[PDB]
């Protein structure tokens, strides 16, 4: 009664088979944002039931050289659906997230995967240029990776010069192919202001790492897809205007 | 309990949960499923006895023990004939007795004397108990035939053989006949480990027996010793030998010529 | 008499070939009665 | 507590590791037939311990190519033990059945069996002949095959003319070889009369049909038997008499 | 919560993943010498902390062409670590033991062993001799093995004569390789007299004797270690005096 | 030190080699005292 858990958000759900405990991160709700730490004057939209649900992203083939894939989560879902729709449109933003990475092998197969979440996590340019003009710096598309995500070059130091091993601060799970195959966590917004362009500031992002490489026997399946779904919690919208793209 | 046991009465089960004949045995008990959870049975009212298979009922038997010579002739003479207390002689009490680890009992010694072509003549004899640490007596005049200060049987030929009670007396609380161990200490060998398994816990003394008369008596008896068990108690139960016995003292077996526990059959998928 | 219900029937890459460990005991309606001598030892070798 | 059960009836026992729910047909429990439905004068017999007992059939080796097989269960027990000889005797007869169907497999094989039970499961021809006397008929030892069994020509339409897949409605059972490896019915006696003869009146009949095939890998075993296990509850006779065999 | 267990005997723990249920020793729990059973007037030390711990023995690699092992137990922690220095330097011994022996494997081999314990458990020479000076003796690496331990030459009769089949009487567990991977007895004090020697003098013995042969196919693990761990409950010590090794 | 118990027992069709990942934490018991440098950054390029 413990290892079975069915997750409802709007008209999706979400049935497991193999599941640890679900992760509450840093032991607080997703609630609405209270009066007291309000600052703007404009009445916020909520409508509860049409960007409260679960959207699910593409899979990615999780290969044996496979270094690991993250996400700018107020990024991915900034042009799939209602939620999108509703965020272009919006100057403020405000909301939590319910996450689930679906990994599933058999009995035969082996490896340790990492999911967890940084708040503010910087990607951080590759090079040893001390000069302002050539200094590397990362793309759009490695800070804001979009629907389909982005690769590690150096997933021991996160691509930010801080450790893998210390990562584990960080609400986490784990995704051993030998005692589950599901991994949740429920995120609250975290934020040093009430809200916030859902377009030009990503609040956190997921990040998937296998510590354990993936080992099997020749005659097994081979393909080992990654699918990732996400759930906008307690979504507030504020400053409706002309909907821009980026 | 003077009954085994009553049988509740039964019926079928439709349904869902109970499980009583899937009892796992890798954990060491006993399988607990009884007949009313299985199988329709009925309301029996057993009235059979245990009494016959308790210890007390089970050990009350003599058995042959012991058997002693006695020539006492008239140039290769030696008048007395001693006999080591111990039941490890004849296998059929001792494979009785090996059975269980710690044992504690009384007993109830009977001797048998006959002659060599057999004849009941009118001629007395001494049964002596030697405890361990008092002298043997050498010779059919000894001094230590006196039997001050230690006990002693005159009987007949022509008497009713002779019985006497023999309370416990191990310096132990318990007998044992099998001992993991060394009765001393020191370096032990790797050749030959004589003294392995010996228990000092066991050595009740010895037995001797004469003639009472002066001269000589040119007869060849033979004594049989009969140890009837009393007020027994046994602990640690242990399987019951499989092997023919070598030795006394020792449990030694046969490496090859190996005895089957069970017959060979013609097919495993037949049963006769 | 053990017979076989559906088959033994084995994944690949294991054996196919088990054994069965057969067990006996006695209930608690199990009475004995009339003490004889046993026949698993009929002569010895004088000990 | 809910996977283990063990059935107890009569002087036989199914202990079992791998099982779902007992299924119970149409709700409703077998009884003996009270005074108000019943029609006969004669008292009935009832032995409730030499008939009521788990009767093993024989095993059938589940192959790849395996269409499916089929039983008529008044017509499977008419000659074997004190059941059959009690059925011989007498023109009267009133059951319900207790079923279970075994089939073990290691965790490498995959494969799915549908085991249910159809009243007035009717064998039709197969021919595509109108005239009356070339129209196909099913011969005897096909429409009551005996303790052996029969095999399905085309599975798909029951041998019947009606869908296997509309077939869900009767008291069925799954046997999923990565589930469960017995399949358990306790069907009453379903009937429009109260007592019927044994003997030229099937009731229902079992069929087992593999719909998903049974696949694995080229090292393990390949002997996979059907046994299943009749227990005829509540049995009742009447109409005593010479003992006919067909 | 019946499979998960986790044995704390002063700064050592021992958890289980694959555990049947713990096995008391004729159920009597080891405990200290009443003042009634005693007879010496020294009173007798009991560190507590300091003996009372799980030792673990070396690993024996458990192959197909296996007979089996033995130890004597009051005999193997004679020289390893406090037990055995503070167990050299006295003259009286009584305590009990605490048993575990790990033997783990996949889900693809198969298997079983009989471990139990035997009080008295003694050595019976092998040969067909009767004559006292040429009639076979074990010596004392036999009868004593040491931290190493003894393998069996005839283990169908127990190296003493007495069958292995009627030796399900002794405290015994068994280790089936579908079923757990460990087993564990508590065993008590069991001897005639209250205190004695324990280096003349072992009181009991395990024997580990694998019934099923270890089968597995190729491509699997070869390696197989059997390993123990024993824990010597409420011990006590008397008679200090000199440091004798044998 | 982590010592083998018994062995790494592995079926057929399945690979032989696995890891352990090691974690570490402190108790409730855990106390500190005196504050000081770090030893992990001795030098630094001027920013
Ligand atoms: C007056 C003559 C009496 C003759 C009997 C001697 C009395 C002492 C008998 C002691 C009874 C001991 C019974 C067995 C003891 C030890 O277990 C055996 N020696 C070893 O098997």
């Amino acid at each position: 009664s413990d290892r079975v858990a069915q997750l409802t958000v709007g008209n999706s759900s979400i049935t497991t088979q193999e599941a640890a405990n679900i992760v509450l991160a840093y032991g607080e709700w997703p609630e609405y944002c209270p009066d007291t730490d309000a600052t703007a004057v404009d009445k916020p939209t909520r409508p509860d039931v049409s960007v409260n649900r679960f959207y699910t992203l593409d899979s990615k083939m999780w290969q044996e050289n496979s270094t690991g894939w993250y996400w700018k989560f107020p990024d991915v879902l900034n042009k799939t659906g209602v939620f999108g729709q509703n965020a272009q449109f919006h100057y403020l933003y405000r909301s939590g997230f319910c996450l689930h990475v679906q990994c599933n092998a058999s009995k035969f197969h082996q490896g340790a995967l990492l999911v967890a979440v940084i708040p503010e996590f910087v990607i951080a340019g590759r090079g040893s240029n001390t000069k302002p003009n050539e200094a590397p710096h990362p793309g759009f598309t490695t800070t804001f990776p979009g629907t389909t995500g982005a690769t590690f070059h150096d997933p021991y130091v996160l691509d930010s010069g801080v450790p893998l091993s210390q990562a584990l601060i960080y609400p986490h799970q784990w995704i051993n192919l030998r005692t589950n195959n599901c991994a949740t966590v429920i995120v609250p917004y975290i934020n040093a202001v009430p809200f916030d362009s859902a377009i030009n500031h990503s609040n956190f992002g997921l990040i998937v790492i296998p510590v354990s490489p993936l080992k099997y026997s020749s005659g097994a399946t081979t393909a080992i897809p990654i699918t990732i779904t996400i759930a906008p919690l307690n979504s507030e919208f504020g400053g409706l205007r002309q909907a821009v793209s980026q | 309990a003077e009954s085994a046991a009553n049988t509740t009465p039964s019926s079928h089960r439709l349904e869902t949960g109970r499980v009583p004949a899937l009892q796992a045995a890798e954990t060491g008990a006993t399988s607990n499923a009884t007949d009313e959870n299985m199988i329709e049975t009925r309301c029996v009212v057993n009235r059979n006895g245990v009494l016959e298979t308790t210890i007390n009922h089970f050990f009350s038997r003599s058995g042959l023990v012991g058997v002693v010579n006695l020539t006492d002739g008239g140039t290769d003479t030696t008048g007395y004939a001693t006999w080591d207390i111990d039941i490890m002689g004849f296998v059929q009490l001792r494979r009785k007795c090996e059975m269980f680890t710690y044992m504690r009992f009384n007993a109830e010694f009977t001797f048998v004397t006959t002659t060599k072509n057999g004849e009941a003549r009118p001629y007395m004899l001494q049964y002596m108990y030697v405890p361990p640490g008092a002298p043997k007596p050498t010779g059919r005049d000894a001094f230590q035939w006196q039997t001050a200060t230690n006990p002693s049987v005159f009987v007949k030929l022509t008497d009713p053989p002779a019985q006497v009670s023999v309370p416990f007396m191990s310096p132990a609380s318990a007998y044992q006949w099998f001992y993991d161990g060394y009765p001393t200490f020191g370096q032990h060998p790797e050749t030959s480990n004589t003294t392995y398994g010996l228990c000092p816990n066991n050595m009740m003394g010895t037995f001797a027996v004469r003639v009472v008369s002066r001269e000589a008596s040119q007869l060849k008896l033979q004594t049989r010793v009969y140890m009837k068990l009393k007020h027994v108690r046994a602990w640690v139960p242990r399987p019951i030998r499989s092997q023919p016995y070598l030795l006394k003292n020792f449990p030694n077996y046969d490496s090859s010529k190996i005895t089957n526990s069970a017959r060979d059959r013609s097919s495993i998928k037949q049963a006769n | 008499t053990l017979w076989y219900q559906t088959n033994y029937v084995v994944p690949p890459e294991t054996p196919g070939e088990a054994y069965i460990i057969a067990m006996g005991a006695a209930q608690d309606n199990f009475t004995l009665k009339i003490c004889k001598d046993t026949d698993e030892v009929t002569q010895q070798a004088v000990l």
